[PDB]
């Protein structure tokens, strides 16, 4: 699709088999969903942003479907107030930024 | 690094 | 342009005579820039990300040049990691996200 900014870019995810909703995020290097069980291994990891640091878990070799498109990647599980697709799987559904 | 509402 | 996203999409923006650095974000509402001088009267604001919410300085009308697109809007100034242009301004200058 061709998604216009004059809203959040939100789109339906499915991930560890559940739908949900999730910000497409060109401004984040990794993906961020909210608390969750996945499966596998996982180490910590801290990211910020204004506001500061937040520990989270990263999980590797994570599939996930993006608004119908499959992509694998690392996903960060963590209390982020919006789920977040960034760069590291929205360039394997070909993600591009167009003016 | 990620990224405000 | 078309701009992929294996790399931070940054930009060169011109702000106050000024160039600057800033990342494309459709993850932003708002438009954030690192401590500078701009003109005018500013009203208070917070902004929120990841790790909490923060007070910044919002500047309205001010003019901007995106990627060599003019663009004149609400510029919000405080303490982020680095320069960030949202939707506020990318409607602005017309972009996209495409897959
Ligand atoms: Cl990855
Ligand atoms: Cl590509
Ligand atoms: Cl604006
Ligand atoms: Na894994």
């Amino acid at each position: 699709p061709q998604i216009t900014l004059w809203k959040r870019p939100l789109v339906t995810i499915k991930i560890g088999g559940q739908l949900k909703e999730a910000l497409l995020d060109t401004g984040a290097d990794d993906t961020v969903i909210e608390e969750m069980s996945l499966p596998g291994r996982w180490k910590p990891k801290m990211i910020g942003g204004i506001g500061g640091f937040v520990k989270v878990r990263q999980y590797d070799q994570i599939i996930i479907e993006i608004a119908g498109h499959k992509a694998i990647g690392t996903v960060l599980v963590g209390p982020t107030p919006v789920n977040i697709i960034g760069r590291n799987l929205l360039t394997q559904i070909g993600a591009t930024l167009n003016f | 690094n990620l990224x405000q509402i």
